[PDB]
């Protein structure tokens, strides 16, 4: 299929109308960020030659 | 297509697998980059058919209905100004879908300000939105309202100068 | 930068070779249409909201904060005066209360 | 087949056509003794960073 | 797949190490991939090659 970018949302714009929220949601989201890698050391002489 | 060459190449091990894996990682990283830049909204916002924004003109940045590529005149000028086992993989997002994403972002920031980036898109008149932006930089709303025709004219002139500067600089 | 929505706070959590941020954000919800005006014309003077916005429920005009509906009577304490009514485009006539 | 490693008694059971066993790096990690047919693991001698 | 970002880093490091150890099994055009076989089978003038 051709992938849908998203749902269409025509904002009801006019020159004298505003939308004011009457309520709120306290939303908690996760963000995972890598920090470090495994500290690996390779003996070049022992790797190549044993 | 030489079989003897590939038989000798197998003596070197999995170098070719490493190079193909690195190139595949680069190829998927480009699509991830395009997703991270352009696909920040899950709603495809559209401008109203009547372009009454209190004197503010966005025709040079809104998509042109007469063009089949559905690009803005600025974006059309930008696309005109950019010109043995090898393959070129096409990007996951084509240019018209990237233009549709930018059009959705433009419609959201014109009709709703910064509200669509923090939740539901809340409509607001564009001069009032500009006044809010004026208060963000520490200038009172009255200054914006009193000099609204001048601000709209300066904005339209600057957008036209942007198009002229892009069309006149190689 | 710190989650989707208006950022309130964040909490860090350790992870194997990584960090997990629990971003606590404020999301607006249950929005309602209102008729808005840039300024209020009263006694030949233009009144602008000091921190909020002029809203109308259909018959009456109020001033409320921008991110939450909390309608209040348009007074001289939450508005400021700049110029007359001849300059601002879209100014409407409404009374301004004096405490 | 020459090498250097710690020899331990092994739990692996070789098939009779098998003499040695190889690891990922194709080093002999298990061997059958050619006189008394028993299996021995060959763990390598300890390697350290000074 | 919630913690996939850390798991990709761990998998890439383990895969790089695994491929590094797999490279020891290649002879790179020599008669054998084992040094001990070459030292036991050949005189030093061909063993140096
Ligand atoms: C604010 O008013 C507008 C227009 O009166 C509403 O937009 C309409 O919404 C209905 C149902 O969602 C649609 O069938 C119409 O096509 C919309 N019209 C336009 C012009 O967009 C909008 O829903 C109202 N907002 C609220 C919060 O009530
Ligand atoms: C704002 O939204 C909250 C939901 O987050 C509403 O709280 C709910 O109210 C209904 C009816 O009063 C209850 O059945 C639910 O149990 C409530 N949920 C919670 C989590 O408390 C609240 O009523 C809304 N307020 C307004 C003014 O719309
Ligand atoms: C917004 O800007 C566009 C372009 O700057 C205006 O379109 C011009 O309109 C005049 C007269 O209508 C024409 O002579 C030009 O050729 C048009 N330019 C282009 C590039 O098409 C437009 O009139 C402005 N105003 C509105 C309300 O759209
Ligand atoms: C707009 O809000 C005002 C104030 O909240 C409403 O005025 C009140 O309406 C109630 C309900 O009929 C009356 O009991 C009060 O006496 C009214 N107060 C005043 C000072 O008149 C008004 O009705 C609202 N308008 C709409 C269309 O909802
Ligand atoms: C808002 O109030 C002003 C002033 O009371 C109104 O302006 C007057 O309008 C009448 C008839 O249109 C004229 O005869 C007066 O000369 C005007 N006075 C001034 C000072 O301009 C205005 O019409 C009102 N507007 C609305 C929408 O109610
Ligand atoms: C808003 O548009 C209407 C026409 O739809 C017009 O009558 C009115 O004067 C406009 N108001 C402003 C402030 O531009
Ligand atoms: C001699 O070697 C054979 C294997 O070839 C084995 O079966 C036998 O037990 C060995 N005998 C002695 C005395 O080591």
């Amino acid at each position: 299929y051709t992938m849908s970018l998203g749902a269409e949302n025509s904002v009801a714009y006019s020159n004298n109308s505003i939308a004011i929220p009457t309520n709120f949601t306290i939303s908690v989201t996760t963000e995972i960020l890598p920090v470090s890698m495994t500290k690996t050391s390779v003996d070049c002489t022992m790797y190549i030659c044993g | 297509d030489s079989t003897e060459c590939s038989n000798l190449l197998l003596q070197y091990g999995s170098f070719c697998t490493q190079l193909n894996r690195a190139l595949t990682g680069i190829a998927v990283e480009q699509d991830k980059n395009t997703q991270e830049v352009f696909a920040q909204v899950k709603q495809i916002y559209k401008t109203p058919p009547i372009k009454d924004f209190g004197g503010f003109n966005f025709s040079q940045i809104l998509p042109d209905p007469s063009k089949p590529s559905k690009r803005s005149p600025i974006e059309d000028l930008l696309f005109n100004k950019v010109t043995n086992g090898l393959t070129v993989l096409p990007p996951l997002l084509t240019d018209e879908m990237i233009a549709q994403y930018t059009s959705a972002l433009l419609a959201g920031t014109i009709t709703s300000g910064w509200t669509f980036g923090a939740g539901p898109a809340l409509q607001i008149p564009f001069p009032m939105q500009m006044a809010y932006r004026f208060n963000g930089i520490g200038v009172t709303q009255n200054v914006l309202y009193e000099n609204q025709k001048l601000i709209a004219n300066q904005f339209n002139s600057a957008i036209g100068k942007i198009q002229d500067s892009l069309s006149s600089t190689p | 930068f710190c989650g989707k929505g208006y950022h309130l706070m964040s909490f860090p959590q350790s992870a194997p070779h990584g960090v997990v941020f629990l971003h606590v954000t404020y999301v607006p919800a249950q929005e309602k249409n209102f008729t808005t005006a840039p300024a209020i014309c009263h006694d030949g003077k233009a009144h602008f909201p000091r921190e909020g916005v002029f809203v109308s429920n259909g018959t009456h005009w109020f001033v409320t904060q921008r991110n939450f509906y909390e309608p209040q009577i348009i007074t001289t304490d939450n508005t400021f005066v700049s110029g007359n009514c001849d300059v601002v485009i879209g100014i409407v006539n409404n009374t301004v209360y004096d405490p | 087949l020459t090498g250097t490693g710690v020899l331990t008694e092994s739990n692996k059971k070789f098939l009779p056509f098998q003499q040695f066993g190889r690891d990922i790096a194709d080093t002999t990690d298990a061997v059958r003794d050619p006189q008394t047919l028993e299996i021995l693991d060959i763990t390598p001698c300890s390697f350290g960073g000074v | 797949s919630a913690l996939g970002k850390l798991q990709d880093v761990v998998n890439q490091n383990a895969q790089a190490l695994n491929t590094l150890v797999k490279q020891l099994s290649s002879n790179f055009g020599a008669i054998s991939s084992v040094l001990n076989d070459i030292l036991s089978r050949l005189d030093p003038p061909e063993a140096e090659v």
